[PDB]
RNA sequence: AAUAGUGGUGCUAGCAUUUGCUGGUUAUCCACUUCUUAGAGGGACUAUCGGUUUCAAGCCGAUGGAAGUUUGAGGCAAUAACAGGUCUGUGAUGCCCUUAGACGUUCUGGGCCGCACGCGCGCUACACUGACGGAGCCAGCGAGUCUAACCUUGGCCGAGAGGUCUUGGUAAUCUUGUGAAACUCCGUCGUGCUGGGGAUAGAGCAUUGUAAUUAUUGCUCUUCAACGAGGAAUUCCUAGUAAGCGCAA
């Protein structure tokens, strides 16, 4: 019943390409950092955004 | 080893104290009580033909133990019914008065329960060392 | 008016294996008053072996 | 309780003003059988007889058939009050009285009948109700 | 001074207080003890944290618990609430862990909600 | 009283301020109230 | 007229003009007391069925 | 040099921290007695109506809200201290009460 | 009381014959109302065999001077055995008879 | 945080008493925020493992967790023929008499209110999982008086219904713990249309206003009459959901 929207899809691959070194496979710590590098209005927004970032960013480890 | 009110049972404390209050005969009982009911709520007087006086004058007793103060207005409504109305849908009931105003002023004589400044007839040290006594009783019936 | 209820509870009670007002209104005569009355008479004489009761019902067998 | 055996002598049949009455029952439900008695007037009568509240017509006293209406017909005699009653300060006399069960048709059809035709004390628009659409 | 610590526990709103304290071991709900609730039926349901872990902890004890709130029924799930989770906080302030984590483990392999309360509230209608 | 827009019923006698209530959503704005849930 | 008590100061007397469109004969009957001076007047003619031949109203409809 | 009270029971949440911070700002420079500024539950009102002109039409309704809320400071200061201080904390939509109830 | 050993027992093994082994199916095929062949999940199996008899209980109760715990007495018991004589049983049994025709 | 609450120190009554368990209230005073209220923030992302699928979007299990059905429920979002959108809308229609007006008022009885059938959305049923009688006794969101009669508790008389004497409350303080009802024990009752069910009625006492007949409502006693689970048909209501039970504006 939730599949995520394109601006959650398009926007979590454009953090991943200008800061990839520095994120990291836990989600506890880049939920710290998304502030920093961009602005996000809600706090929600962010949860979501973060929430599949690193969700792709294990993918990178196999393919 | 020693109790207050408050670790009898409730429904059989009542009974006991009541037909100890039976061999009193301590009451201004009115002429009218064959007749008036207790609400017009209720349909019937009750299937007790005598000790119902003696019920309602034992339990009111029973319920300023625990209380502050007790006026008038908080009996008339508790008294543990549902007004009936006929075909129209039910409402609560309110108590009649007059069987509690005297039932109330029937204590007095006996040095139970009396009038606090703050406006409510409340129980002094004439129960707080005579009704806690019969309550203590009261512990010869639970053996 | 003097046997019906003088030999068929007196004698026959043990007879059965409990006893509930079932059994006592297969009379038609023996009313509900009647029926209660019989366990009220017979809890005195002893033969009941009493295992549960409250104010709608008893559970009762015989000694 | 016990088991108490009385020899019947149980009537089927009463006779209290053309009343016959199954007395297998409760007394106040014995009375209710009439008309112009219910559970709420037969209520303190039977208190007002000072009997067991549980007796059927096998083991009356024979006085007490007689007490009953002695009693009904003597209401105020014995302590009953102005609101236990059903006819209350009449148009023609002010008095009061009660009702047994062969005349509540008494006091009806002469009280209705002159707001039925007489144009009476009070009965001039209260003249068509019991005689066009309800007669 | 004494050893003494503060526990509530909630069931549809009805809220149960409870203050704990050292004694001989009296377990007063309302100012009274407990074998005297009124849903006769459900006598046992507030007997069960006593009945899990055996009678022993309790000669060092006192339990005072107050309510309000809620009908007859939510009451007695409310009061069982406080006292079982109000017993771990002398085993997690003065005794120590392996005692508390053992009657945690008996709890709640018996009874989630006799350590967590549940979270089904109402709702509104023909808005 | 009939305020404005053919109503003299409907009048809203709470909170004290008689309004006909066709009359009132066009001016329940600038009162201050508003709707949320 | 409608709402005053009846006075015993009556005999006979046709009391009543016009006082409105809804006429109030009121002649007096010789001495039955105690009464408004409302209940003579017309207020509803009892006319019977015109076509009332559908008593109230019909059953379940089915064409 | 008499205890009073102060009340405020306004409308606009972000315009009542502003001045519940500069009554407990001015006092403390000044160092007086003082408790919190205690807030109270709030209010609010609510009015249902249905949603149509004429009567023609499927049924349900509105429901509209407007919130109150109020809280209320208790002092002690003399009287010098005090009659300059609550003249200069003004803003629109909001109420300011004074209380010296001392009985 | 009634000359047993174990309460909960008289239930357990209850369900077992009530468990209905057949079924029809709730179809009628399109025109031609008839019934093919069709089995049950156990999970299935368990809630209707429970059901019937509850319901069986309350006209056996109803407007009859004995009791509803008098009712569930003697109807578990039947239910206990293969009997058939309460309503608890048969009509289950005929369920399954004409579905051992249909399919 | 005396416009919430406990924790003591007391004055203080019980106290089985004997250490003790219940009380005691303005101010006996001090110390507290867990429960309470409201500001500031935090926290959930389907997290972490196991399956499954073009190995993709995702979907199923699992253990943790206050929370894993868009986390629960709402508010808000314009393409179109209902000439129902009309307030001192003006139509920004020229005839409605549109000026002894048939549009006002005071000042008048008669609007929704007449026999024999409903598609009027459940109300009180048809009963022993029930009535009646004794007890036991638990809540939530809302409301309110000065140019003026709003909430109403004690002490009052009376069977209610009410009447009289007082207060308290411009608002977490007072009504109000709104002692609600179902349900809960102890009884009485005994399956009959009986004590289930009171539908039309006659006698009475009260209140509200200028006025209650055609019963405006409410308490008395009488009378107890259709009504034994409903043919063909067909339903505003979604897991603390469907249903009962309320009696707040």
């Amino acid at each position: 019943g939730r599949v995520r929207t394109k601006t959650v899809k398009r926007a979590s691959k454009a953090l991943i390409e200008r800061y990839y070194p520095k994120l990291t496979l836990d989600f506890q710590t880049n939920k710290r950092l998304c502030d920093e590098i961009a602005t996000i209005q809600s706090k929600r927004l962010r949860n979501k955004i973060a929430g599949y970032t690193t969700h792709l960013m294990k993918r990178i480890q196999k393919g | 080893p020693g109790v207050s009110v408050r670790d009898v049972a409730a429904q059989d404390f009542i009974n006991a104290y009541a037909s100890f209050l039976q061999r009193q005969g301590k009451l201004e009982v009115p002429g009218y009580v064959d007749i008036v009911k207790t609400s017009s709520g209720n349909e019937m007087p009750p299937q007790d033909a005598e000790g119902w006086f003696y019920k309602r004058a034992a339990s009111v007793a029973r319920h300023i133990y625990m209380r502050k103060q007790v006026g008038v207005g908080k009996l008339n409504k508790l008294y543990g019914g549902a007004k009936s109305r006929g075909v129209r849908p039910y409402k609560h009931i309110d108590a009649s008065g007059s069987i509690n105003r005297k039932v109330l002023q029937a204590l007095e004589k006996i040095g139970i329960v009396e009038i606090s400044p703050k406006g409510g007839r409340r129980i002094s040290e004439n129960g707080q060392r005579d009704l806690d006594r019969i309550a203590a009783q009261t512990l010869e019936e639970d053996e | 008016l003097d046997q019906e209820k003088y030999d068929r509870i007196l004698k026959e009670v043990p007879t059965y294996r409990y006893v509930s007002v079932s059994v006592l209104v297969d009379r038609l005569k023996i009313g509900g008053s009647l029926a209660r009355i019989a366990l009220r008479h017979l809890e005195k004489e002893g033969i009941i072996k009493p295992i549960s009761k409250h104010s709608k019902q008893a559970i009762y067998t015989r000694a | 309780s016990l088991v108490v055996q009385e020899q019947g002598s149980f009537q089927h049949i009463l006779r209290l003003l053309n009343t016959n009455v199954d007395g297998n029952i409760k007394i106040v439900y014995a009375l209710t059988t009439i008309k112009g008695v219910g559970r709420r007037y037969s209520n303190l009568v039977c208190k007002k007889a000072d009997v067991d509240l549980h007796k059927r017509a096998g083991e009356l006293t024979q006085e007490e058939l007689e007490r009953i209406v002695q009693i009904m017909q003597n209401p105020t005699h014995y302590k009953i009050p102005a609101w236990f009653l059903n006819r209350q300060n009449d148009i023609t006399d002010g008095k009061d009285y009660h009702t047994l069960a062969n005349n509540v048709e008494s006091k009806l059809r002469d009280d209705l009948e002159r707001l039925k035709k007489i144009r009476a004390h009070r009965g001039i628009r209260h003249f068509w109700g019991l005689r066009v659409r309800g007669q | 001074a004494v050893p003494s610590v503060q526990t509530f526990g909630k069931k549809k709103s009805a809220t149960a207080v409870a203050h704990v304290k050292a004694g001989k071991g009296l377990i007063k709900v309302n100012g009274s003890p407990i074998t005297l609730v009124e849903p006769e039926i459900l006598r046992f349901k507030v007997y069960e944290p006593l009945l899990l872990v055996g009678l022993d902890k309790f000669s060092n004890i006192d339990i005072r618990v107050r309510v309000t709130g809620g009908g007859h029924v939510s009451q007695v799930y409310a009061i069982r609430q406080a006292i079982a989770k109000g017993l771990v906080a002398y085993h997690q302030k003065y005794v120590d862990e392996q005692s508390k984590n053992e009657l945690k483990k008996a709890f709640t392999s018996y009874d989630r909600t006799l350590l967590i309360a549940d979270s089904r509230r109402p709702e509104p209608k023909k808005f | 009283q009939c305020r404005v827009c053919s109503s003299h019923t409907g009048l809203i006698r709470k909170y004290g301020l008689n309004i006909c209530r066709q009359c009132f959503r066009e001016k329940a704005n600038d009162i201050g109230f508003n709707k949320f849930r | 007229m409608r709402n005053m008590i009846i006075v015993p100061e009556m005999i006979g007397s046709v009391v009543g003009i016009y006082n409105g469109k809804a006429f109030n004969q009121v002649e007096i009957r010789p001495e039955m007391l105690g009464h408004y001076l409302g209940e003579f007047s017309i207020t509803y003619t009892p006319v019977r069925h015109g076509r009332a031949g559908a008593t109230t109203s019909r059953f379940i409809p089915l064409k | 040099i008499i205890k009073i009270r102060i009340t405020l029971t306004s409308t606009k949440v972000k315009q009542l921290e502003n001045v519940s911070s500069n009554i407990v700002k001015n006092a403390e420079q000044h160092n007086l007695v003082k408790k919190g500024p205690v807030r109270l539950p709030t209010k609010v009102l609510k009015i249902s109506t249905r949603k149509t002109p004429n009567g023609e039409g499927s049924k349900t309704w509105e429901t509209y809200e407007m919130r109150i809320h109020k809280r209320y400071i208790d002092l002690e200061a003399p009287v010098q201290i005090v009659k300059r201080i609550t003249q200069i904390t003004i803003e629109p939509g909001v109420d300011v009460e004074v209380v010296v109830a001392s009985n | 009381v009634l000359t047993d050993q174990n309460p909960i027992q008289v239930v357990v093994d209850a369900i077992t014959n009530t468990g209905p082994r057949e079924d029809t199916t709730r179809v009628g095929g399109g025109g031609a109302a008839r019934r093919q062949a069709v089995d049950v999940s156990p999970l299935r199996r368990v809630n209707q065999a429970i059901a019937l008899l509850t319901i069986g209980a309350r006209e056996a109760a109803f407007r009859n001077i004995k009791t509803i715990a008098e009712t569930l007495a003697e109807e578990l018991i039947n239910a206990a055995k293969g009997s058939s004589t309460s309503y608890a049983i048969k009509k289950k049994d005929e369920l399954e008879r004409v579905a051992k025709s249909n399919r």
